[PDB]
DNA sequence: TCGGATGTATATATCTGACACGTGCCTGGAGACTAGGGAGTAATCCCCTTGGCGGTTAAAACGCGGGGGACAGCGCGTACGTGCGTTTAAGCGGTGCTAGAGCTGTCTACGACCAATTGAGCGGCCTCGGCACCGGGATTCTCGA
DNA sequence: TCGAGAATCCCGGTGCCGAGGCCGCTCAATTGGTCGTAGACAGCTCTAGCACCGCTTAAACGCACGTACGCGCTGTCCCCCGCGTTTTAACCGCCAAGGGGATTACTCCCTAGTCTCCAGGCACGTGTCAGATATATCATCCGA
């Protein structure tokens, strides 16, 4: 019955519709806008989580921590471009030493 | 005098994480100036949000909004 | 009562990695990322609807906002998934 | 005896603080600095723990990014040692000054 | 159709500031673009301020806080003094 | 019904208050809009316009020009510190640049 | 069609832009560097301008599309529109 | 016979192009380049003259700010001639690379 | 370039406190049904964008000295690392306690909405004055002496 | 220093086009009511921010010591600038057309609004194991 299962998604289409209606974005909100936005959000979340799981596995760890999210975001050209101006707390930095400093 | 609590080794450690090999002496003050300016800019908007909210405590959401206003979005606190 | 995306972010994680877990700090970061992207796309769609003297956010506005926001391959894949989801939603009544 | 040659320990501690995710700054001194700065805007202010922590995480990330740009500005001048003019150039180009 | 522009009011302000100074069409268009940009900037900041505090109305205090947040230094200290002085004059019919 | 008195003249302003109320109501900013919000916003906008026009007219007078052109607006905005900070990510069309030659380049 | 019009941004035009920028002496590779920086900037702006145009179901790129595309990247051109 | 020395005819024209408010780029070549670039996004587009003018103003403002930062970077390295590495450093610090 | 000696990974016991899982319930999401207004489709108008040809000439492309600045190499001395001894204050784990953050119940004043009413501002039309342009004279810089 | 020579400013005269004022008239701002509800105000609770205190010990600080690197100086040369000549294509004007961007008209169907029902996800509690820590066991780098 839930619109998330009717569209084959996992994010809540109903909650997204409620937030779109109560968010002061437009006078009225269409019927497929929540479905489209929930699909896009779920796709981006899946991309982030699949990239962070690889980083967590490369560290012999079965749990995702902020450092793994930072590695996944900074090692992807497009995710780092979408989140260029974002700071991840407890995420550290990307290991990068300039060649000039090396002996 | 609390700006001296940001010691020389702390600035050196931040530089090392930033990939720095050698540091001049005047950096340990040129960096305190920048840190103080940045903190003043962020805390001004945080306290503005706090005052508008009719509150006397600065919640983490006020700092998050003040940072998001300056382009430095922060993930992890709300 | 406070509403978060923890349940859905955890379900997606079980989809993509059935053998890994996610910490509390990472869940907070994922909620802050989802909220930020939602706000970005919704604001862009609102501005798009305002520019054209319309008063309705539709799949057209959300798709154009996604194309404007996300980079090339990310935007193309997001548009494809959104169109597929809208089509499935519509046909299944 | 085994004085690690000048520059070699400096090569280290970079691989140490880029692998770690800690704060690198003492927390009570930073809280005191935050309160002293905030006195100039409103008296008798109380701060939330998640607010001082948020300020610390934001400021340290800002300083690390500034030092990353400053190192490039210093390498550009065919140098290895950062001088304050390198910080001023980075701030001016970034738009802060 | 009729396009609305702040030309009349900007010209009135110019003539009360500089009685014997004109203004070209391109400078008038730039002043209209500046006024629109600042209007939308302050209005968006006030909307976000109202949303953050779970309010449902934009009062003069949200505009005051938006002006304080957006205008730098001595400019905000003077703009707040004009806004309050105008609101006081308004509410004494 | 009495004689019609505009809200922008009752408050003493020159910018319109009814138009600002209408733009705040049809702008999807909030569900409701208070009575004093348009007055405050119109006063702020009028002050900010007068502040720029003062320096623009001053710049025009310094150039022996009766009328204000975009070059004078750019000269007014870039010279003043706070106007430059407010409009630092803004491009004024046909405004040129502020004359600034670096001291190193000058001849000896 | 149209091809290789990036050379229409001649060397004198780049030198005049540098002179207005306050540059006293120019190298010989600055021209090729600038003709590749300008192309990237123009592609980035025109992608969003054409997106705005296509959304409105139009075939002409109006000045408002360019203004909105510029404001999207935080550049806020005053003047047109 | 009266030849100006290499370091004067160039500050001259610096003063000239900083005093003026012109475009400094030919208009037909820029329009042609804009159309060529836009062919990759939608075939058979009809640019509005105001759009082509706004594109030119924005592009030259960007190229003047970039050259200001390039001049600053080239002066930082104790040089007068701007090099492509100066442009690279300016864009890297600005956050465009 | 191997000998001595540091500072990383590697392997194992041992907690423990976050993580994932029952649970139940209550609030928000479905499901049906109605009204009406946004917008989608059709047709039309005209305006403004594309396309073209001719004449000027301002500007770009070219080629040639030549000087000045970028680059490389040498040298010096200083200031910034490296390590050792100390001492200073940061954590940490308790205590108490009290401001004030957060949630609830009235109920009152304020903002939305609607129905005439009209004057402010938007559109169209001169027009003369501010500004651009040219011609020449006076003023200022410049560079080889 | 000095004066010929080029660049620039000033001063005036002429033309020209747009900034500004005036008239007509819409339609959006004003006035005056009702009505519903958002939040102002008082009040209560409980929680977490603050203050303190002892103790341990990790980190900061100060001081030799040395070496390597930033900065100044000198020499080369090469490459960029100033200038004169030759294209050349921008640019202005003036024409023609037709594509499509703005309008209105109509109607229809899609979304808001409301009532009713129910399920899922949000606090809450609990076992338990992923990972952090103490302890012992090979890449590299410093010196003849």
């Amino acid at each position: 019955k839930t619109r998330s299962s009717r569209a084959g998604l996992q994010f809540p289409v109903g909650r997204v519709h409620r937030l779109l209606r109560k968010g002061n974005y437009a006078e009225r909100v269409g019927a497929g806008a929540p479905v489209y936005l929930a699909a896009v959000l779920e796709y981006l979340t899946a991309e982030i989580l699949e990239l962070a799981g690889n980083a967590a596995r490369d560290n012999k760890k079965t749990r995702i921590i902020p450092r793994h999210l930072q590695l996944a975001i900074r090692n992807d050209e497009e995710l780092n471009k979408l989140l260029g101006k974002v700071t991840i707390a407890q995420g550290g930095v990307l290991p990068n030493i300039q060649a000039v400093l090396l002996p | 005098d609390n700006i001296q609590g940001i010691t020389k080794p702390a600035i050196r450690r931040l530089a090392r994480r930033g990939g720095v090999k050698r540091i001049s002496g005047l950096i340990y003050e040129e960096t305190r100036g920048v840190l103080k300016v940045f903190l003043e800019n962020v805390i001004r908007d945080a306290v503005t949000y706090t005052e508008h909210a009719k509150r006397k405590t600065v919640t983490a959401m006020d700092v998050v909004y003040a940072l998001k206003r300056q382009g430095r979005t922060l993930y992890g606190f709300g | 009562r406070k509403e978060s995306y923890s349940v859905y972010v955890y379900k997606v994680l079980k989809q993509v990695h059935p053998d890994t877990g996610i910490s509390s700090k990472a869940m907070g970061i994922m909620n802050s990322f989802v909220n930020d992207i939602f706000e970005r796309i919704a604001g862009e769609a609102s501005r798009l609807a305002h520019y054209n003297k319309r008063s309705t956010i539709t799949s057209r506005e959300i798709q154009t906002a996604v194309r404007l926001l996300l980079p090339g391959e990310l935007a193309k894949h997001a548009v494809s998934e959104g169109t597929k989801a809208v089509t499935k939603y519509t046909s299944s009544k | 005896p085994h004085r690690y040659r000048p520059g070699t320990v400096a090569l280290r501690e970079i691989r140490r603080y880029q692998k770690s995710t800690e704060l690198l700054i003492r927390k009570l001194p930073f809280q005191r600095l935050v309160r002293e700065i905030a006195q100039d805007f409103k008296t008798d202010l109380r701060f939330q723990s998640s607010a001082v922590m948020a300020l610390q995480e934001a400021s340290e990330a800002y300083l690390v990014g500034l030092f990353e740009d400053t190192n490039l500005a210093a390498i550009h001048a065919k140098r290895v040692t950062i001088m304050p003019k390198d910080i001023q150039l980075a701030r001016r180009i970034r738009g802060e000054r």
